[PDB]
């Protein structure tokens, strides 16, 4: 047992990776997910037409 | 489609596509024909190519 | 059982009427009718800074560092420290309130 | 005069990276170098000829 | 009646004194009661960061020892034999079983024994420290002189709270003259803070002034420190220890 | 490297530049810390350059969220579903900027 934690947590990332490829996530909304505001969205969608 | 509001995410083909219609409906009643001709032709006479 | 004044803000801006009540004060200290030259009095008597600087503490509620009192050498240094702006406002807290354009957004989750 | 051609620019990238490792004795895996250089990308647009021949 | 304080030693004529507030602390607003007087190469010498460094450094390692230590190839139990004969085996030639290279084995350069860190600094250098370590509180507005230590009440939350109200630091140093005189109530609020330490004048150093945000110094330390400082300056080399008779030194 | 990695043809998006050249980048996302050495070159950023580039482009939607951090990150996404994640630990302005 070595010491530290900056290995085991470098790890967890790695098992989050292979746990994806093995079973992917369903597909969700962008809505959902964070960093979303309506109001401004629509608005750049015309602006940038 | 990220901007739809449905029931079912994927949005299903047939709602996608009358959205899209609507959108080009109400660049005519806001800027008029001779703009939304030019949509027309950017966006869908383009994938003829 | 003793209790304890609420905390205050660290803002202080230029009274309008610095001038009138700067030389009152500056009369009352020093009780001669504002002689001509007033503003290159010099300060370097211990007792005549003390009131002078104590009192306006008071009154105007903004207070001279300790760093900067051995500058206060002339009765115009005084004047001029009291008309710059003191505010506390953060470099994030003057970015939020200036007129941000419409596809730019912030939120704070301190 | 006779002909005039048009484009667009469209894109300004970077290439993916690409490896070099010079011949030398004791090479090693970590002697080495990524060279990554800017692109971009222009559509032709027109091609016009007038009567001036 | 304002507390006005002059050096007792002589400013230089080139140089124009500093000054700071006087304070006290039996209310929560007696923020100013006098104006003070301070030694300019004292609390204005130039603002040296590297010497800064040189102090605090010698601080934590001048008492260094450390208790690492390991065997060698000798003090590790048996390994005397030849394991086997030099040839005709097929193995790799080797004389004890005890080699670094071996499991069990002893280790070729690890740490060896108690040792320690110790070296001293030139008195000068270390009391030219402190200088620089009292400008920078002032000049940054984290010293505050106080007439005495003296309070009203000996309830710890008396004192945190007159810290929240005159915008001090979380961390607060207090210096007193003299361990033994120290005020009775002073000791019982500030014995039961973890941040407010109460030291004697003789206890101040380099370290805990990086350590602590705000230093308060009584009025009878403030003298004290000048005094010694300032001696440092205009002496001879010594010819033995100070501590020995001297014609005009204690 | 080539034989151990994939290939493309060169393409656009959706005729980018036939009719009207339309801009990809979309969203940004910028995470920062108010307090911690390592941000810091990301906080003179939003306090100087955020602003101008937003106006200059303006079909891109910009989030700043401070909060607290140990590593500031920079979320770029775009029209045809790219997700793009760069950090940004302990640059300077100008590093950032032209990133
Ligand atoms: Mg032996
Ligand atoms: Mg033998
Ligand atoms: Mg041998
Ligand atoms: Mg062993």
């Amino acid at each position: 047992v070595k010491k530290g934690f900056r290995a085991a947590f470098r790890f967890q990332k790695e098992l989050e990776r292979w746990r994806l490829l093995r079973c992917p996530p369903p597909p969700v909304r962008r809505s959902e997910k964070p960093n979303w505001d309506y109001h401004a969205e629509v608005q750049a969608f015309g602006s940038r037409l | 489609e990220q901007l739809t509001l449905s029931a079912e995410f994927p949005v299903p083909l047939p709602v996608l596509r009358q959205t899209f219609f609507a959108v080009i409906g109400a660049l005519l009643q806001s800027s008029g024909p001779e703009r939304a001709a030019l949509f027309i032709r950017d966006f869908l006479i383009t994938q003829m190519t | 059982v003793l209790v304890c004044p609420p905390l205050r803000s660290r803002a202080y801006t230029p009274p309008s009427d610095l001038q009138s009540r700067l030389e009152s004060h500056i009369k009352e200290v020093l009780g001669s009718s504002l002689p001509n030259n007033w503003q290159d009095i010099s300060l370097d008597d211990g007792h005549m800074k003390f009131r002078l600087l104590a009192g306006l503490a008071d009154g105007l509620g903004h207070a001279v560092p300790n760093s900067r009192l051995h500058q206060m050498c002339r009765v115009r240094d005084v004047l001029d420290f009291y008309n710059v702006p003191v505010q506390d406002k953060s470099k994030f807290d003057e970015l939020v309130a200036s007129n941000l354009p419409p596809n730019l957004k912030i939120s704070w989750s301190y | 005069e006779l002909v005039r051609v048009e484009a667009t620019v469209i894109e300004k990238t970077e290439s993916w990276p690409k490896i070099n490792m010079k011949f030398r004795k004791r090479k090693n895996f970590r002697k080495k170098k990524i060279i990554v250089n800017p692109q971009t990308i222009l559509r032709i647009n027109t091609i016009e000829i007038a009567p001036r021949l | 009646d304002p507390v006005l304080r002059k050096c007792e030693l002589r400013i230089p004529v080139h140089r124009r004194p500093v000054q700071a507030w006087v304070e006290s602390l039996r209310g929560f607003e007696q923020e100013r009661i006098g104006l003070a007087e301070l030694h300019p190469d004292v609390f204005a010498t130039a603002p040296r960061l590297d010497i800064v460094h040189q102090v605090a450094i010698w601080q934590r390692n001048f008492r260094r020892i450390s208790y690492a230590n390991t065997k060698t190839r000798a003090e590790v139990s048996g390994g005397g034999r030849k394991p086997w004969q030099q040839k005709g085996s097929g193995r790799a030639r080797h004389g004890s079983i005890r080699s670094p290279l071996w499991r069990g084995g002893g280790v070729a350069h690890g740490p060896r024994g108690p040792t320690s860190y110790y070296y001293m600094l030139p008195m000068k250098v270390r009391a030219l420290g402190l200088k620089v370590a009292l400008t920078v509180k002032l000049m940054q507005d984290d010293l505050h002189i106080v007439d005495s230590l003296e309070l009203p009440t000996a309830d710890p939350q008396y004192l945190t709270e007159l810290a929240q109200y005159r915008h001090w630091g979380s961390s607060v140093l207090l210096v007193d003259l003299t361990h033994e005189e120290m005020p009775k109530n002073v000791v019982a609020a500030t014995s039961g803070l973890n941040s407010f330490n109460l030291i004697p004048a003789v206890g101040l150093n380099v370290y805990s002034m990086l350590k602590h945000q705000t230093l308060v110094l009584t009025l009878p330390s403030v003298a004290f420190l000048e005094d010694k400082l300032l001696w440092q300056d205009s002496r001879y080399t010594p010819l033995y220890p100070f501590r020995l008779p001297y014609s005009d030194f204690p | 490297t080539g034989r151990g990695t994939s290939s493309r043809f060169l393409t656009s998006v959706l005729h980018n530049g036939l009719g009207r050249y339309v801009q990809q980048l979309q969203r940004l996302s910028l995470s920062l810390s108010r307090d911690a050495p390592s941000s810091r070159g990301a906080r003179e950023f939003v306090e100087r350059e955020v602003t101008d580039f937003a106006r200059r482009n303006p079909g891109v939607v910009v989030y700043v969220n401070p909060r607290p951090c140990a590593m500031p990150r920079i979320v770029a996404e775009y029209l045809n579903g790219a997700v793009r994640e760069e950090n940004v630990n302990s640059k300077s302005v100008e590093e950032i900027k032209s990133l």
